[PDB]
């Protein structure tokens, strides 16, 4: 019926659903133990910027 | 000298309820979204806070959201929704829609909405494009993609139904309510909504 | 050394050397941490070099 | 930390009554202001500025207080001397607007002036509302038949009279006044104070011309005075505005 | 009028669970830790 | 000692993982899911 | 003697600056505001200087007592303005002059109750990006020239953390280290 | 005669003393004033940069960079053409004008004027 | 008759720029006409078209005594037995086309008094949650 708003909404909604499950991957045994999360990631933007907040409240 | 006998009350910037009342009033999406959540939450936790009663300025900020959601369900029977600006629309119409069905339990914020003629009639809106589905005409064929929009959008204008049922006790021949409820009823197999 | 350090996040074998010095004295009070460096390190940014 | 608050700083009443600045409203590098010289980003720098340090020293905590098709601008005196000082300022106001009562504007004025005497908020707005019934019917007016006025203008400010003198068409209605107001100021580098004053001095010579035209009926449309240079041909200015001293 | 009064006791518990039987269990301790703290002012 | 403030700050930036992110509060499931753990129990009559 | 002109309109870009002392906090919901335009929310608060009912209520005079008391506010950021004080610089009306003071209160942008001390910090945006902001030549700086695209940069500066962008730090912590 | 002449050199000298007597006390002897309510120097308007444009975003040289650099910087369209304002005319009004020179002339200083932004 | 003896003896020389070729010293034609009709249809006994002629003829050799200053409406109304509200209109009129503010010296031109202007200063928000900068 319309070939217009289905493929852009498949080009969205396939993307969103690939980001959604590329957002579980440096959280593994063996990934968390070394030293490429903390060191240099500053384009991670996920973590690495709670240690000021985190702080301020007792967490640690 | 002038350091030493600052008010501790308002030390932290303004309060979070003039705070969330200018959010909706403001443009910022993510300030908008955070608002809608915080009043969910606090729809849950203390429902007389944020009542219609004692609150009076509070009936038009939560409709602008609900109002323009008639023509995402005139659009539904495809896929309309491209962009992440119609989602975000609908996402916070069905947060407001549930945030007016908690303050619709609560014996003295029900009046106010009973009086108000206009979501009622976006209810009745609701219920004849559900008499759709539970006749089987051809006219708005609902999207299989977007049955998850529409399942538990009718649940939360149902619950407002059953909410303002008791209000609408002088009941007329040709009652839309009447008409459309006794073919919901025969067609839904969930025993919340029997 | 006493004098003032070079430009910050450069860090040093002395400013290595004081924090974990510090973290066997205390093991909490980041501001206790903090100062142990020569207190020209941010409470901040210690934990951040530290993790 | 070590961050200076937004707010709980009025010390406004102070200045009002310091009496140095050039204030009419009560009677009983070289910079001053490092607002083009930077101070190396610390506070304590500020400390050595005597305008700013008496801020900071003789400083007071207030509380934050909380709250039609055309136009009539009708201009406001007022003039009540209390407890050996007075007070003596004018203020426009708009007749067809209603939104704020002149109690509640004569409380936010006895709020700012730090008096709460309970009883100025009522004597300010009594003379308000009696002028406001004196002059409800003379602002409104529907002025044709191309009068071409002369106005000569005076301005009371601190013994530094401003007076000007031109001629004046209240009939076409293209030319907005306090535009006329700003461009004299703008053109002599005057300060802001004159902004309000010169206004306020004009449409009080506009609502006398049209008491003059409504009251009495008088056109005088006779030969008003030039330099047979303009209107009329009579050979082929009036006077220039002038700032004097008294 | 204007009262600066105290919100209620929110339960913002740290993990956000979704279903519901892992809901109630911590719910009936935070109202076992409310109301008897509220009971002493009454 | 550093495996222990690895383990405070971990599982306390994942412990949520829904309100600072924006593709994952941004999705279908996790809106509806978290709008509906907050509905309040009816009252009958 | 075009890079002497411009040596010149920077020396003269430098004498008139009006350098940062203090900062100035907006709350969150009052991101909206910009300086130049007017925004549709200021078009239906006060809607009489917008439907051109009468001669006194232009847009450019809104603007300009819209930019006024912000100027004068941000000059002075520790000092709580108040209508007397606005009054007698501005000639306009009491009843509007009250909307538009009490707009600016109520919108946050003006006379906001804080005490910023007790409240901890976070980097918003990212850490990397040359924030420039863009001006115009004043009409009275220009040169001569009787009878030039070259852009000037007039204050360059460097931040460590925003945590020091917040407390208007500029890494001199070099000359008043502890 | 020597009439026009007179008037139009006491209207010239009338500028010029003018124009002598404002800048000497609003530039060149104290550098501005000093507000009477508030503690606002008074300053004109005509060295202040009255308009701003949109922000313009770039990247550090380094990788895993942390400083924010914050600044400032001018734009002008060659700083030769002056501000006089042909925006506020309708495009009804040069119509019917002689030349065609013209209609080029005017409708490049309108997109030269509508050109502010970078 | 008048203004031939004044335009021989201290005129400087004419700078004009290529949008104002349409304008002319002699007369009047059909872009003068519509843009201020209440000189001519019969809005007043004083608003004459010689009159209009006087003034439009009188700014603009006013100004040729000093090209590269800013002619400002009080020096003109000095000599100029017209009206301030006809006066700003004409002012206006030939600033808008570029006729007598063309090529002046910038620091001529006045502007109005007061604050600076805050268009380059860091200004912060007030989260709920933190002091986030304002970095778009």
């Amino acid at each position: 019926l319309h070939p217009r708003e289905t493929l852009t909404h498949y080009l969205w909604s396939s993307k969103q659903n690939e980001l959604v499950l590329q957002g579980d991957q440096y959280f593994n045994e063996d990934a968390a133990r070394t030293s490429d999360i903390y060191s240099n990631n500053n384009n991670d933007r996920s973590l690495m910027g709670n240690i000021s907040l985190l702080y301020s409240q007792g967490r640690l | 000298n002038v350091f030493q006998s600052l008010p501790k009350e308002t030390a932290r910037g303004v309060d979070d309820l003039t705070r969330m009342e200018m959010a909706l009033l403001s443009g910022i999406p993510e300030e908008i979204k955070w608002s809608l959540k915080k009043y969910l939450t606090y729809s849950n936790k203390a429902p007389y806070m944020i009542s219609l009663r004692t609150l009076p300025d509070l009936l038009p900020l939560f409709k602008t959201f609900i109002l323009p959601l008639e023509r995402i369900v005139e659009g539904l029977n495809k896929s309309s929704i491209c962009d992440s600006k119609a989602m975000d629309s609908l996402q916070m119409g069905l947060n407001a829609l549930l945030i007016l069905r908690n303050l619709a339990q609560d014996t003295d914020s029900v009046q106010i909405l009973v009086k108000d003629r206009e979501i009622k009639s976006f209810i009745l809106f609701i219920l004849k494009k559900f008499q759709c589905v539970a006749t089987g005409d051809n006219k708005w064929q609902l999207y299989e993609g977007n049955a998850t929009f529409f399942n538990e959008l009718t649940h939360y204008t149902l619950d407002l139904m059953e909410a303002i049922s008791s209000y609408i006790a002088p009941a007329m021949k040709d009652d839309h309510y009447f008409q459309t409820l006794v073919s919901i009823l025969n067609y839904t197999k969930d025993r919340y909504m029997v | 050394e006493n004098n003032g350090n070079s430009v910050k996040k450069n860090w040093s074998d002395q400013e290595m050397l004081l924090l974990l010095e510090g973290i066997e004295m205390y093991e909490d009070q980041w501001e206790k941490i903090a100062d142990h460096v020569g207190g020209h390190k941010r409470v901040e940014d210690c934990i951040e070099k530290f993790l | 930390n070590q961050l200076i608050p937004q707010a709980y700083i009025s010390n406004f009443h102070n200045r009002l009554t310091n009496e140095d600045d050039g204030i009419p409203i009560f009677t009983m590098g070289n910079a001053v202001l490092p607002d083009l010289q930077d101070q190396h980003h610390n506070p304590f720098n500020i400390l050595r500025y005597p305008k700013i340090r008496d801020t900071f020293i003789n400083g007071k905590v207030v509380s934050p207080y909380r709250l039609s098709g055309e136009a009539i601008m009708i201009p406001i005196t007022l003039d009540i001397e209390h407890m050996g000082h007075t007070i003596k300022d004018q203020f426009l106001w708009n007749y067809n607007d209603d939104s704020i009562s002149p109690e509640e504007f004569a409380s936010i004025y006895c709020k700012d002036l730090d008096m709460t005497s309970a009883t100025l908020q009522t004597q300010i707005a009594n003379i308000i509302k009696e002028q406001l019934k004196d002059l409800e019917n003379i602002a409104a007016t529907e002025i044709m038949s191309d009068l071409h006025v002369i106005i000569n203008l005076t301005c009371n400010l601190q013994d530094r009279f401003f007076e000007d003198n031109f001629q004046w068409n209240l009939n076409d209605k293209s030319l907005t006044p306090e535009r006329f107001a700003t461009s004299i100021v703008q053109d002599l580098g005057l300060t802001r104070e004159f902004i309000p004053l010169i206004s306020q001095s004009l449409h009080e010579t506009i609502l006398k011309i049209k008491k003059d035209w409504v009251d009495g009926h008088l056109i005088q449309d006779h030969v008003p005075n030039d330099a047979a240079f303009g209107y009329l041909s009579g050979i082929r200015s009036n006077w220039c505005p002038r700032v004097e001293i008294l | 009028p204007l009262n600066w009064v105290q919100g209620p006791a929110i339960f913002h518990m740290l993990t956000s669970p979704y279903t519901q039987d892992e809901i109630i269990n911590h719910e009936m301790n935070f109202l076992k830790g409310r109301l008897l703290e509220l009971q002493e002012i009454t | 000692k550093q495996k222990s403030i690895r383990q405070k700050l971990i599982n306390n930036v994942a412990s949520q993982a829904h309100h600072n992110i924006p593709y994952l509060r941004d999705s279908p499931f996790t809106a509806a899911a978290q709008r509906s753990v907050q509905i309040r129990s009816k009252v009958i009559v | 003697n075009y890079e002497q002109e411009a040596q010149k309109l920077e020396e003269k870009a430098l004498r008139f600056l009006a350098k940062q002392t203090h900062p100035v906090i907006i709350p969150s919901f009052a991101s909206w505001f910009d300086i130049s335009k007017i925004h549709e929310i200021e078009k239906r608060s006060n809607p009489d200087f917008f439907n051109d009912s009468s001669r006194f209520k232009t847009p450019k005079a809104y603007k300009d007592t819209r930019n006024f008391i912000i100027n004068t506010y941000r000059l002075s950021p520790y000092e709580y303005l108040t209508i007397t004080a606005v009054r007698r610089n501005v000639a306009m009306d009491v009843a509007s002059i009250v909307k538009i003071h009490a707009f600016l209160e109520k919108w946050g942008l003006i006379n906001y109750q804080i005490d910023p001390r007790t409240k901890p910090s976070l980097i918003g945006p990212s850490f990397t990006g040359h924030f420039q902001v863009v001006l115009d030549t004043p009409q009275g700086l220009k040169p001569f020239l009787p009878e030039f695209p070259v852009n000037l940069t007039i204050k360059k500066n460097v931040y460590d953390s925003a945590q020091d962008f917040n407390a208007l730090q500029d890494e001199s912590r070099n000359s008043r280290q502890i | 005669t020597n009439w026009l002449y007179q008037h139009s050199a006491a209207c010239s000298r009338f500028n010029s003393d003018l124009f002598y007597d404002r800048v000497k006390v609003l530039l060149v002897d104290q550098q501005g004033l000093r507000d009477a309510y508030t503690n606002i120097l008074h300053i004109p308007e005509s060295t202040q940069s009255t308009t701003v444009l949109g922000w313009r975003r770039s990247k550090n040289d380094s990788p895993s960079d942390t400083s924010i650099v914050y600044e400032t910087v001018i734009h002008d369209n060659d700083l030769n053409k002056p501000k006089t304002g042909l925006s506020e005319i309708p495009k009804e009004i040069y119509e019917d004008v002689v030349d065609e020179d013209v209609l080029r002339a005017i409708t490049e200083q309108q997109n030269f004027e509508k050109c502010n932004e970078y």
